[PDB]
């Protein structure tokens, strides 16, 4: 009942602002204070609308209250009870059709989800198997592929047992809350990883290209030891301040702590990619290659790029208020975030040219031995 | 000039007056040690296991 | 017994790996370079600066080192040591300015072996001068030695030549256009031909070395990435 | 809020637990 | 006015030559093996995978006991591997990063080296006292070094790219027999088991038959259609096989004067870079240009069958004296033994 | 064993016709490439003109250039060149080379001053 502690909180705690903001302010409806929003005098006025309170776990931003003055007296009467009454039947926030998106969205993950595993496994058992195609390179894309599987699997088990059953969230065991916890440091990891092998794409292409060795000491701490860092200060700050069941909420700001960092990582991704691209434009300038067929390379290269850098988190930042614009986003957005392991490892593993002349060479091996 | 051309023709003559004994019995005794050492081939008839170092 | 000769063994064993990747610390920080050209095209000149089959020399440039390999002393065959210098991360061609078709059919060879095809070849226009002499004295003529100069143009893309006469530029574009069409007429995106105009004083050859290298290495690390 | 992309699976994974299984307002009657 | 007079008496001994060659001839080698077993499908699988090296491997040689082999590579290093327990038992930095080719006497105290650079290094190995340095520097050949075999401790010979074959002498420095007649480089040679004569396939695309004691060539064999890559003595001593770059393996005969047979597929066009004998000289273990090495049946001419395991092309490979294994060597700087 | 043989050449008035046709011996005629290469006294050994496998790829010299016209006869194991409009420029010792491998285009060596491949040769000189 803690969520419902603090939602009950917030209700006494906009009324005072409520009336702090009245008593400043200075045909004519009575003004009269609402429950969950009061409703300043109004000169006639009729379908005044503002967004939902969303004070409650079952209303929503997205939709917004209505209500008329002078229509029938001086405010609307419920005929129930003969008393002033607002409409928040659209505010319900539940509906079947918004139930029906939510969960053609969670099963389009699990089916992802599960897809990049079976795409990644195989990826990562080819790396190491192949001794021929190790490379410096090939070290940062194993790690990829690994907490590529370690995100995935903690993802897919966290939405068929913790979501689904209500009853272990309502114990609220202290094993419950360290899922979660490992849940933020791998996704953490995994997001600080894609800026690792952006900068040794940067520091490859771009600036120090003579120079091959580069100790990897600092990449593995970057990758695997920063990310405890933001994960262990979330852990303290939630408990001292803001404690759920399982710990397991968005509504918080306290967040930021663990996304603050992962948005700067992929943005310091996006100055990476455009000096690439510009150095990759560059290149084939001093060739003088064809300026129609110029655009189109440049184009799949950095289409390849975007799975790799995790690009897209920054191209759609913020959601979508229009319901249509919403759905786009919804349908678009995890459609990239739950398949980026598969298309991480279909370019990279499935599509290579090292990669694949020595699995013909190996398989013509094999079938010549048998 | 014209020391290499006599040299050339020189070695001709070297070459010319060498002894050449029928290919048949050339080919007869190569095959002959071919099959006298055949089982001492491990690579032409497989060793045991047991009996190379390589394991 | 089998165990003291185990243990040294595993102990010389790791004492030499140790020393192995000391040594490839070091091996992977030097790129090698071939200097090759035909005689008398100047490049003893540039191998002065700083018998044997080899000649060995060490320069660095921004902290990098460079170990280029003049191939003196050899035989005038060379269809077999050339195989060597397939690791290499470019070939130096040097060209003096019928002495020029000898070049080209050398260059030729050189780009469509198939062991040298990832090797890219950095070519250098020696003796800029000579030419210019030649071609203002009048003495002799090149359109008689090439029947492809009478209906060659200039080309406008590129000529920033502010002192020299137009016929000194047409005569040396000419010749970097006639290398440059045997190279671009059967590569396969694998190696590239880096034309340059040096004299026989030049001190910029070894950035202009610098530079085809790290653009060399860039376009390698590219390749990697399936980028380009 | 969260509503950057990095933080979109915890709030489907949210939205399903909170509403496949209710924390109805029943604001229809007797209600504000 | 003399060379018409040269040229036709040439002529005259090339054509006396031939027909002497004709006669002697009666019936192929594939008319009278053709009642034999054949040997029927081989494969042998990599055993052991020696790794160390940095650069690309151009030669290798085993021991004389089958356990230690020596390997040089364009990383100026010199590796002396255990066969049995995949050990460097040495490392010798060379002076020079361009060896092209490398021994091991028959005693094994010494290793020998040579590449762009026409000298050949003796590198003491039995002295222990913390140091393994170089004992004679070899010079005096004009051309790169292509092969070089150890007749003795003190006796060692030596194949030029300069058309040339010498027979050098530790301990002093100099030359002992000078070999020519070589219109072309030498890219390898081989001594006879009783070491007293040794064959040298140049790119001219013919071997000469030299005599070590006096120094003069004894017989010339032709018939390839291109430079001679590798070339091996034939286990009894009086026959050879010569791997060149016409795509084709030919078996020379020391008595007949005249090739034997030839190894050829058609699917296949590629230069054969080694070419080694099994222990009874049955099978002809050939590498080539396309990434893996073929075995020939040399008594029928049929590809036994084909050791498949290398990145990149193979540039040396040998059967051990005792034929246990094989072992080959490419350019992506990988030892792999096969048995 | 390779052996081309040559034919042609001899006194001829200056702006005359010559024809070179080499009798290839010894090996597969439509495997290598071929080249011609010339010899002027005084003067080191040059490079007249190639023709590729099957006759695909015709190039020549400069010099000569737009004035000869190389066949190669598969068949019948002969190459020839047939020269027009001869000039007092072209006295030279012509030799037909065989080139180093098999269907490779490097060709290497070709003009090298000791090659083994390449022909014997035929006096080549116009005067009056």
């Amino acid at each position: 009942p803690f969520l419902y502690v603090v939602g009950r909180k917030k209700m006494m705690d906009a009324q005072y602002k409520c009336y702090d903001r009245m008593q400043q302010l200075p045909p004519y409806c009575n003004r009269t204070w609402d429950g969950w929003l009061c409703w300043d005098d109004t000169p006639a006025g009729v379908l005044s609308y503002q967004f939902c309170p969303d004070y409650f776990p079952d209303f929503d931003p997205s939709e917004k209250v209505t209500k008329y003055c002078d229509e029938k007296g001086v405010w609307f009467k419920h005929p129930e009870n003969n008393r002033t009454w607002s409409n928040y039947t659209m505010c319900n926030a539940f509906t079947p059709e918004k139930l029906k998106n939510a969960y053609v969205l969670y099963y389009l993950a699990i089916v992802g989800h599960s897809l990049s595993i079976f795409t990644l496994v195989i990826s990562l058992g080819i790396f190491v198997f192949f001794r021929s195609l190790g490379c410096q390179r090939v070290t940062l894309h194993k790690n990829m592929f690994l907490t590529y599987i370690l995100n995935s699997m903690i993802i897919i088990i966290h939405l068929v047992e913790v979501v689904p059953n209500g009853e272990l969230v309502r114990r609220d065991p202290v094993s419950c809350k360290i899922l979660h916890f490992f849940h933020q440091y791998m996704m953490a990891c995994n997001y600080f990883w894609m800026l690792c092998e952006g900068i040794y794409l940067h520091t490859l292409i771009v600036v120090a290209v003579f120079t091959e060795k580069q100790r990897l000491r600092w990449y593995y701490l970057l990758g695997w030891g920063f990310p405890l860092v933001p994960t262990t200060i979330h852990a303290i700050t939630r408990a001292v301040y803001f404690n759920d069941n399982c710990w397991l909420s968005v509504e918080t700001h306290l967040l930021y702590i663990i996304h603050g960092p992962v948005m700067a990582a992929l943005v310091v991704n996006f100055f990476f990619l455009l000096n690439i691209v510009r150095v990759l434009v560059t290149k084939m300038r001093e060739t003088h290659e064809a300026e129609s067929h110029m655009y189109l390379k440049a184009v799949k290269a950095t289409m390849i790029l975007v799975p790799l850098l995790g690009i897209q988190f920054v191209v759609f930042p913020w959601r979508p208020s229009n319901k249509m614009l919403g759905k786009i986003y919804d349908y678009v957005m995890h459609s990239l975030i739950h398949f980026q392991g598969f298309f991480v490892a279909t370019i990279y593993c499935f599509c290579n040219n090292e990669v694949q002349t020595t699995v013909k060479r190996q398989w013509a091996q094999f079938k010549i031995q048998w | 000039s014209i020391a290499q051309a006599r040299k050339l023709v020189e070695q001709l003559k070297m070459e010319a007056n060498i002894d050449r004994i029928k290919v048949s019995k050339a080919a007869a005794d190569l095959m002959a040690y071919c099959e006298a050492h055949a089982k001492e081939d491990p690579l032409l008839t497989p060793v045991p296991a047991s009996e190379n170092p390589f394991r | 017994d089998q165990r003291n000769e185990e243990k040294a063994q595993r102990e010389a064993n790791k004492k030499i790996e140790k020393q192995l990747q000391k040594d490839k610390q070091v091996y992977r920080a030097t790129h090698r370079l071939l200097l090759l050209g035909a005689g008398e095209s100047g490049k003893n000149t540039i191998v002065k600066q700083m018998t044997s089959g080899i000649f060995e020399t060490k320069f660095q440039v921004d902290k990098v080192n460079f170990h280029m390999f003049d191939v003196g002393a050899q035989r005038d065959e060379r269809r077999k040591w050339i195989q060597c210098f397939n690791d290499v991360t470019a070939i130096i061609f040097v060209v003096a300015s019928n002495r020029l078709q000898a070049a080209l059919k050398l260059f030729d060879s050189i780009w469509n072996n198939k062991w040298l095809r990832d090797t890219s070849v950095i070519l250098f226009l020696n003796k800029q001068d000579l030419l210019a002499e030649k071609v203002l004295a009048g003495k002799s003529k090149i359109e008689d030695y090439f029947p492809e100069f009478a209906r060659y143009t200039t080309p406008e893309d590129a000529t920033p030549e502010p002192g020299e006469d137009p016929r000194v530029t047409r005569a040396k574009y000419f010749i970097r256009d006639e290398f440059l069409r045997i190279s671009t007429a059967s590569g396969d995106g694998r190696h590239y031909c880096y034309p340059h105009f040096t004299c026989s004083v030049d001190t910029e050859n070894i950035r202009r070395v610098f530079n085809d290298c790290r653009d060399i290495i860039q376009r390698m690390h590219l390749r990697q990435y399936e980028l380009l | 809020k969260c509503n950057t992309a990095t933080c979109a699976t915890q709030r489907l994974a949210e939205f399903l637990r909170h509403s496949s299984n209710n924390f109805p307002t029943n604001v229809g009657s007797n209600t504000p | 006015s003399e060379l018409d007079q040269l040229r036709q008496e040439a002529e005259q001994l090339k054509n006396q030559i031939r027909d002497a060659r004709k006669a002697c001839a009666d019936a192929t080698l594939s008319q009278i093996t053709n009642n034999i077993d054949p040997v029927g499908r081989i494969q042998m699988r990599t055993r052991r995978t020696l790794r160390g090296h940095l650069a690309k491997i151009y030669a290798m040689h085993w021991g004389t006991d089958s356990r230690l082999l020596v390997s040089a590579s364009q990383d100026g290093k010199l590796i002396i591997w255990d066969s049995y327990t995949t050990n460097k038992v040495h490392a010798i930095p060379l002076r020079s990063s361009w060896v092209m080719t490398c021994a091991y006497a028959p005693s094994g105290n010494y290793v020998a080296c040579g590449g762009l650079d026409n000298i050949c290094s003796i590198y003491n190995l039995k002295t222990r006292e913390g140091n393994v340095r170089v004992s004679r520097e070899l010079a005096g050949h004009t051309g790169y070094l292509s092969c070089c075999r150890f007749l003795d401790d003190n006796q060692i010979v030596t194949s030029s790219g300069d058309t040339t074959c010498a027979l050098w002498d530790i301990e002093t420095g100099q030359q002992t027999t000078t070999f020519t007649g070589h219109t072309g480089d030498v890219m390898s040679l081989s001594l006879a088991p009783d070491t007293r004569l040794f064959v040298s396939g140049a790119c001219d695309a013919s071997a000469k038959l030299w005599d070590v004691r006096e120094g003069m060539c004894r017989q010339t064999f032709t018939g390839h259609e291109s430079d001679i890559n590798a070339i091996c003595f034939f286990p009894n001593g009086n026959a050879f096989a010569t791997g060149s770059d016409d795509a084709t393996c030919r078996l020379f005969d020391l008595r007949a004067d005249q090739e034997l047979m030839t190894y050829s597929h058609d699917n296949i066009i590629c230069g054969i870079t080694s070419v080694s004998f099994s222990k009874s000289g049955r099978l002809l273990l050939a590498g080539y240009d396309d990434f893996n090495c073929n075995v020939w049946d040399a008594l029928k001419a049929d590809r036994a069958g084909v050791l498949a395991g290398h990145d990149n092309r193979v540039s040396c490979l040998g059967v051990t004296d005792d034929g246990m294994a094989v072992a080959t060597g490419s350019w992506d700087s990988f030892l792999k033994i096969w048995n | 064993q390779v052996q081309l043989q040559e034919s042609g050449g001899g006194l001829v008035q200056p702006g005359g016709s010559l024809r070179l046709s080499c009798a290839a011996s010894g090996f597969t005629f439509s495997n290598y490439k071929m080249n011609w290469v010339r010899q002027a006294p005084g003067k080191g050994l040059e490079w007249v003109s190639d023709i590729s496998q099957s006759g695909a790829s015709i190039s020549y010299t400069g010099s000569v250039k737009g004035r000869f016209t190389i066949s190669r006869d598969n068949a019948k194991n002969t190459l020839y060149l047939q020269m027009n409009s001869l000039k007092p420029e072209d006295t030279a010792v012509y030799y037909c080379a065989r080139c180093p491998a098999p269907f490779t285009r490097d060709c290497f060596d070709v003009t090298s001053t000791t090659y083994a491949y390449r022909g014997q040769g035929t006096q080549v000189t116009v005067s009056s």
